């Protein structure tokens, strides 16, 4: 019926804590496996956090915010997914100050809040600058993801597409350096041919096959157009005003029955439909072409000039429609070769997270010590930041520092190795020596700088790791009711 | 609760553990079938009350119907079943000893395996002694058949497999089948029961039986002819009814003199039917079900000559010898399809008129027994005596070997077996004695069958055995638990029936040891 | 601390399930393994049976109720489609090395320690395969030897022998040029109404369907075998015009004037006869692949012509390479171009049905093996056999290096890998210790499934050292020691190097399962 | 381990009698036949006394424990401990304990 008082939030606090305890062990390079049962025996025993959640139906509301919360972290950003719930899970998980003590969460959210502030502020000071001009800097840095992938045979290849695909819709003239790989880097799959044929097409592709041999094989200047006895009059006219243009191919957005497409083959062109709005727009700005309301408001202008030549070469058992230009009209594609289905649909979503790294660097070429020396240093500046934190806020200030000890605790756990005794002497190094090092060996679990071991991460992964963390744990801190209602 | 079930991950299918002896469970399985067929062994063998799956109650010792009747679901006695099929391949005969043999191997494989003896070993002595035994039987061969064609030579070789089918009339039924044996042997190299057929006849008893010629059908010629040599046989499984046209054929009346002028048009159209028989060149009829009134006349009319067989298995008989295959129609003139005889004709025996389709002008190869009796169920059960029995000589169209019955030969070649295992030193002696041991059950068989203390036959069987008194056999009697020779008693078996029946015996035995483990399935 | 309709095991239990799954499948396999090892049944249901020790059958075809041992089973389908044995032992690996880390597991070590001296052991264990690999040419004793054992585990002793010869001539008979060898040139028939031991080679295809009439030729010592796909029976009309009757009558007068469409180019098939050699001490054969009517059957037999009905597109294909006449779509166009040649094609004659064979061949560059047995479930057991018997002779050849059999090669492993110390940490020394004695299960079990002492052959194989390099096995028949190149047992080179390569892989993941999460089952 | 695999009890006591006197012989090679002093007592005392306190009493009862057993023995002499007289008594904390050369009388 309902729930209130300190049960919702003692609840709430069980349900993420849960939730954050099945992946704990996912985090680093010996993320252990887990064992889903389906109901139908079916078994995956894979390790990814993402794809773990998506499959676990929960039926508690705080729980289903806590998963929603990362799928939406998944889209933003290609990483920091089972990171954000194994720290928002345990931010969560200190309740000595909300129930034993009586602590108002009003006063908690007060220290979460002050102390993400703070945790800002530390961040930036041990980043450390990138020579993104340097494409081998660069790429030591996506080797972190390519690593234990079939993209490793030819990962030189695999950074350059991601790399220059992401610097084409780099929009640095703008000052806000957008990017956005879905619209202005569309990837679609070719069949047939290797890894080693993946490369990058300037302009928009139409995977439409060809139905007829009559139609533009190649052209210099493709002019793109855009926009039983009465239905052949009714289409008589429409395709009359089209090819008196004389085009070279008609792209319409509504479909094109067969009577139109017999009258559009009269004049010799590609037969293109069922494109979307936002798809004719990426159209035009190819070409510099006009999107028209009918064909019969088409007037002369309505032209791809300038553009690079329209091809339906055939590669691989399959027809592809090129308006590609040797120029920059802000967008790509992306022409993923394979000589089979499995091998491109790995390319495909491995190329996909490679391009959101180069995403986050460099929308800041600012990068951080990862390897739990970020999360160490951060909880150093906040315990020392503490001692002049005159109130009782000072008690879950502390708190939430020691909670980000968990991001080494858990890769020292997947190691073997003692989880107190080298974490005893990892916060020691932070003391005395610097924090920007001095982190944890993921592959070894010794520890070991991270100036000799190239684990450096993005600023905005962890910012945007943090920032949701304290913001999930301060959303369902603030739920002391939950009740029903249509 | 833990400690569950141990062993058992494969879709909780039984699983003995290892102190349950999953081999033990399906030796047992088999032991089991053996006892059902352990008493119908021999002359002396024990009725069984079968329930067919119609409900129908039949009382016979034939092992065939009981294993037929008796739904054997558990696989490791479907293999010794298997075997029994194969036994009736290549022989007509020793069926049960398939089922008393391989069941005393498993039996006495328990023995073994209970000491510490493996499965493996255990296999590879009852190969051993499967192929000494093949060694030793053709020295046990004391008589071989003359091949003269004498029905005094067939029928008293013929008495040994008549017995423990149709005990007590094994002297007519020895004499009737050696007639319909040799009427065919002359044709050299083609000898089946598939010639030999049996017509049963409800009559007074066993003793009004005879042979004749030709495929004999029991139901007597409807029509009004008594004899016709034509060839053309019209064979039609749909019964000279009421037509109905296939295509919409739409007949409406209303008054009555109508219904008398369309019952007009119907006769007047039949007399066109039957016309059509006549005048494709085929003087002979067949019918599956009822013959009309109107129509029967028509076929005397033209002299046509009508037949009945209402029985499925009788139509199909004609349909493979003749030719005369049946039609969808009521009377097609179709004279392609018809058939080819030398002469048909009607006779008189036992007081019963028969259909005959007689080889006058051909050599002829084909016979039929036509049996009498009381009751429908004996006729059956001396049927299983008439295919037992023929197909006993079928088998000495093949090499001609005989051997003594009555367990003699059991004990010689268990008591040949015996001594090749205690002078052949290791481990697979065990195993080969047992396999010794295992023929002694086929006399045991015998003795508990007659109401005889089974160890005394074996005591003195073996003690004439040692004296070098060979085709010695338990005698059969109730008050007199001695023994006799069985070539002066005139009983014998085939060479090759114990030949392929130590055979597929013991590779159902050892088939059956090798597997460890029954495990469930599903596409 | 959990949900509604949730469970999951956050301790080490998730191990314990996941291990005892392995140990559970391990002693179903290992009375399987070798000659001597026992045969499983698989019953399905309907009342099939099947006996196969071949672990890849027992592990797709039948149905485990385990979710754990379902992974292990599609691993087994993985490694048949790579090398095409070693399905079995590949399961007892997994289950005793699984086994070992519990001990240690058990005692406080991490998962993920032991699966590093794993790959540790498995790189030092391949490199062992090569130095003790025989690359011997491949020649017929040594095929013998191979082809030997891999079908003696997949018979009774007896078809081993028989089946021996045979397998190896299929491989050679198309194994020449250095070409790959393609399974595809060795097509399997079987064959009912006669025993086991009956099987043997055909140099050229068999087909099912022959021909059926009394005016044939029961052997053609040499014919111009035409190829054809044309049906020569009644078929609709393929001119501008239809079928319009109006009686039962009218209506046969169209099956006369559409049989003309056929009468006209059965006689076509006589032009071509009398045409090309139509002389004497000369013959021709039909080989078309559609129907044929009785009347064309019949005419071409008086002019002592084999005609051919109802075959299979594959078996066109190769009639085509076999004889060397190119498929005809249509009668209208024939021409001497369509024609090949072959030698003796006669009938094999069975109790109730008949085959054709086309043997002596030119140049066909495939053959059959003719596959003969008396029970159903007997012909799909041999054809397990002879299907692995090839592709060991296959790996042989393509992969000429072979190694030792009988455990001598895990026996050597095993003590190559205790004298082999760490490069990365310390505590990998315990997991090679794993894989060494995990290695040893298989000459351990070749020792339970003879009915000798587990123990006491492991010791006299492992025992035996000399100053010089000698290989050590099982002796199935006596239990003693056995160098397996005196006798010969030899193995694959891909089979080894597969089976540590899959083993590690399977029982690594196996034990980095943290948790075992219901998805809502 | 080895009992679940089929083996006899009897064999593995065969290997531990075999392992005792392998076993046996090794430790007369790993003894240290040296002369006890002082310096060696107090060793052997700390190493047995520091297995029943707590890490407080052990230079306390150290130098008790070792001089009690100098006092009763020289020239090689037999030794007997029951020469030593273990008294106890209360009002004192733990650390008050000490020798006493004579003899306590109730």
């Amino acid at each position: 019926k309902r729930e209130s008082g300190r049960k919702v939030q003692s609840g709430n606090i069980n349900a993420a804590k849960t939730i954050a305890d099945i992946i704990r062990t996912c985090l680093g390079p010996k993320s252990m496996m887990k064992m889903l049962l389906d109901p139908m025996g079916g078994i995956v025993m894979t390790n990814d956090g993402n794809a773990i959640l998506r499959e676990i139906q929960v039926q508690h509301p705080a729980a289903k915010s806590m998963i929603e919360i990362s799928r939406t972290q998944d889209e933003e950003v290609g990483d920091g997914t089972t990171s954000v719930i194994i720290l928002a899970g345990e931010m969560l998980s200190v309740a000595e100050h909300f129930l034993e003590q009586q602590m108002h969460p009003t006063v908690v959210i007060s220290a979460y809040r002050k102390a993400l502030d703070d945790m800002i502020s530390t961040l930036k000071k041990i980043s450390i600058p990138v020579d993104i001009s340097d494409s081998d800097m660069m790429l030591n840095i996506i080797n972190s993801s390519i690593t234990t992938k079939a993209i490793s045979r030819w990962s030189s290849l695999a950074c350059n597409i991601a790399l220059d695909a992401v610097k084409m819709v780099q929009f640095e003239e703008n000052g806000r350096k957008e990017i956005d790989i879905k619209k202005y880097a569309r990837v679609e799959k070719i069949p047939g041919g290797i890894i080693e044929d993946s490369c990058v097409l300037r302009g928009v592709m139409i995977n439409k096959d060809v139905t007829h041999p009559r139609m533009r094989r190649y052209i210099k200047n493709p002019r793109i157009v855009l926009l039983l006895q009465m239905e052949e009059e009714y289409i008589q006219q429409l395709c009359e005003d089209i090819i008196q243009l004389k085009p070279d191919v008609v792209i319409t957005e509504k479909g094109i029955s067969d009577l139109a497409q017999h009258y559009l083959m009269r004049a010799n062109i590609t037969a293109i439909r069922r494109v979307r709005k936002t798809d004719n727009n990426r159209i035009a700005r190819a070409c510099g072409a006009r999107i028209v309301s009918r064909p019969e408001e088409l007037r002369e202008d309505d032209v791809g000039t300038g553009a690079g030549l329209l091809e339906i070469k055939k590669i691989g058992d399959e027809y592809f429609t090129f308006i590609t230009d040797c120029k920059d009209p802000k967008a790509c594609t992306i022409l993923l070769r394979g000589a089979s289905k499995e091998i491109l649909s790995e390319v495909e979503r491995n190329l996909q997270d490679a391009m959101q790294v180069c995403r986050n660097v460099l929308l800041d070429p600012q990068l951080v010590p990862g390897g739990g020396a970020s999360e160490m240093a951060v909880a150093h500046a906040l315990t020392e930041k503490s001692k002049a934190m005159t109130g009782v806020e000072q008690w879950p200030y502390r708190a939430v520092a020691q909670a980000l000890e968990v991001i080494p605790r858990t890769l020292i756990q997947n190691c073997g190795a003692s989880t107190i005794r080298l974490l005893t002497s990892l916060r020691a190094k932070h003391t005395q020596e610097n924090c920007e090092t001095w982190g944890v060996n993921g592959e070894t679990g010794t520890l070991v700088d991270m100036k000799e071991l190239g684990i450096w991460e993005p600023l905005a992964v962890k910012l945007q790791t943090y920032k949701t963390a304290v913001e999930t744990a301060v959303l369902l801190l603030r739920i002391d009711d939950i009740v029903s209602g249509h | 609760k833990a400690p569950g079930f141990a062993q058992m991950l494969k879709e909780g299918a039984k699983h003995f553990s290892g102190l349950e002896e999953a081999v033990y469970r399906n030796i047992q399985a088999c032991k089991e079938l053996a006892q059902t067929t352990r008493t119908a062994y021999g002359p002396n063998g024990m009725n069984k009350m079968v329930i067919n799956h119609l409900e129908k109650l039949f009382v016979t010792n034939d092992a065939a119907t009981i294993l037929r009747e008796l739904e054997v679901q558990h696989p490791a006695a479907k293999m010794i079943v298997m075997a029994s099929h194969m036994q009736e391949q290549e022989v007509g005969d020793g069926t049960n000893f398939v089922l008393v043999f391989a069941g005393a191997l498993l039996e006495l494989a328990e023995e073994l395996l209970r000491i510490g003896l493996s499965v493996s070993e255990v296999i590879e002595g009852y190969e051993i002694a499967c192929r000494k035994a093949h060694e030793i039987l053709p020295n046990l061969v004391c008589c071989s058949a003359k091949n003269l064609r004498d029905i005094d030579e067939v029928s008293s070789l013929l008495r040994t497999s008549i017995m423990s089918k149709q005990y007590g009339n094994e002297v007519f039924l020895a004499k009737l089948i050696a007639q319909a044996c040799v009427s065919i042997f002359p044709d050299s190299g083609h000898f089946n029961v598939d010639n030999i057929r049996v017509c049963k006849i409800l009559g007074s008893g066993i003793s009004s039986s005879s042979v004749l010629h030709g495929m004999v059908f029991k139901k007597e010629t409807e029509g009004d002819v008594t004899s016709v040599k034509d060839a053309k046989i019209a064979v039609y499984s749909c019964p000279f009814d009421g037509m109905i046209t296939e295509t919409k054929g739409t007949v409406l009346i209303k008054t009555a003199e109508e219904l008398m002028n369309f019952s007009k048009g119907e006769e007047n159209l039949m007399d066109a039917q039957v016309k059509a028989i006549a005048d494709t060149g085929a003087n002979v009829v067949v019918t599956g079900g009822k013959v009309a009134d109107m129509a029967l006349h028509y076929a005397n009319k033209y002299n046509i000559m009508l037949v009945r067989l209402n029985s499925k298995w009788d139509l199909r008989r004609l349909c493979k010898t003749v030719g005369a295959t049946a039609l969808p129609r009521l009377t097609p003139p179709v004279l392609e399809e018809m058939g080819h005889c030398d002469s048909v004709y009607l006779s008189e025996v036992g007081d019963t008129q028969v259909v005959v389709f007689k080889h006058e002008k051909e050599d002829g190869a084909i016979s039929t027994i036509v049996l009498r009796g009381s009751t429908d169920n004996l006729m059956d059960d001396i049927e299983r005596a008439v295919d037992d029995g023929v197909n006993t000589f079928k088998v000495l169209t093949r090499d001609k070997r005989l051997v003594p019955g009555g367990g003699a030969t059991e004990i010689e070649l268990a008591k040949q077996i015996t001594s090749y295992g205690e002078t052949c030193p290791g481990l697979e002696q065990y195993a080969i004695k047992k396999f010794a041991e295992a023929f002694e059950a086929i006399p045991r068989a015998l003795a508990e069958n007659s109401g005889v203390k089974a160890n005394e036959v074996i005591s003195k069987l073996y003690a004439v055995h040692q004296e070098g008194n060979k085709n010695v056999g338990l005698d059969i009697e109730a008050e007199v638990p001695a023994v006799k020779d069985m070539l002066e008693a005139g009983i014998l078996d085939t060479y090759l029936g114990k030949y392929w029946a130590i055979k597929l015996a013991t590779n159902a035995a050892v088939t059956v040891l090798r597997v460890d483990q029954i495990i469930m399935a599903k596409p | 601390t959990l949900n509604p309709k949730a469970e999951v095991a956050r301790a080490q239990a998730a191990l314990a399930v996941n291990i005892s799954a392995a140990r559970g499948l391990q002693d179903v396999l290992r009375t399987n393994l070798g000659p001597k090892g026992t045969m499983k049944m698989l019953v399905s249901g309907a009342g099939d049976i099947k006996l196969t020790k071949d672990g890849n059958v027992l592990l797709h075809e039948m149905q485990i109720q385990h979710p754990t041992a379902s992974l292990i089973a599609k691993v087994a389908t993985a490694q048949d489609d790579i090398t095409g044995d070693g399905t079995t032992s590949n399961v007892l690996i997994i289950g005793e090395l699984l086994k070992q880390a519990d001990l240690y597991i058990s005692e406080g070590l991490h998962p993920r320690i032991i699966t590093e001296g794993f790959e540790a052991a498995k790189e030092k264990a391949l490199q062992f395969l090569e130095e003790v690999k025989v690359s011997r040419e491949m020649d017929r004793e040594t095929l013998i030897d191979v082809a030997r054992t891999s079908l003696r585990t997949k018979v009774h002793a007896e078809l081993a022998d028989v089946l021996t010869e045979a397998v190896v001539d299929s491989i050679l008979a198309i194994k020449k040029q250095d070409e790959p060898i393609d399974l595809f040139m060795i097509e399997i028939m079987e064959m009912k109404h006669k025993s086991e031991t009956d099987t043997s080679l055909i140099r050229g295809l068999v087909l099912d369907h022959g021909a059926r009439h009394p005016d044939m030729k029961k052997r053609v010592e040499d014919a111009y075998i035409l190829t054809c796909n044309v049906s020569l029976e009644y078929e609709k009309t393929e001119v501008n015009s239809g079928f319009f009757y109006k009686s039962a009558e009218e209506r046969e007068k169209l099956v006369k004037a559409e049989r003309k469409f056929i009468e006209d180019r059965v006689k076509k098939i006589i032009e071509l006869k009398r045409k090309v050699c139509g002389d004497s001490d000369k013959g021709f054969v039909v080989i078309n692949q559609k129907g044929i009517d009785p009347f064309s059957l019949d005419a071409l037999s008086k002019e002592g012509i084999v005609a051919l009905r109802r075959a299979k597109r594959r078996n066109m294909e190769r009639l085509t390479l076999a004889c060397g006449g190119v498929a005809l779509n249509s009668f209208d166009d024939l021409s001497p171009d369509c024609l090949g040649h072959a030698g003796l094609v006669y009938e094999y004659t069975l109790g109730e049905e008949k085959f054709t064979f086309i043997e002596k061949c030119n140049n066909p560059r495939s053959v059959t093996l003719l596959i003969k047995g008396p029970n159903k479930h007997t012909l799909t057991q041999i054809k397990d056999a002879v299907r692995d018997g090839l592709r060991a002779v296959k790996n042989a050849i393509d992969d000429g290096c072979v190694v030792p059999g009988a455990g001598a090669v895990e026996v050597a492993m095993a003590e190559a890998l205790i004298k082999h110390k760490p490069s990365v940490k310390g505590r990998a020394q315990l997991g090679v210790q794993a894989f060494a004695d995990a290695l040893l299960i298989i000459p351990k079990v070749l020792a339970q499934n003879s009915g000798f002492d587990l123990q006491e052959t492991l010791v006299k194989i492992q025992a035996e050292h000399s100053e010089s390099g000698q290989l050590v096995g099982v002796d199935l028949n006596t239990g003693e020691p056995m160098v397996a190149a005196e006798v010969g047992v030899w193995d694959n080179y891909c089979v080894k190097k597969q089976l540590l390569h899959s083993c590690t892989v399977i029982a690594t993941n196996i034990l980095l399962v943290d948790e075992i999460m219901r998805a809502g089952m």
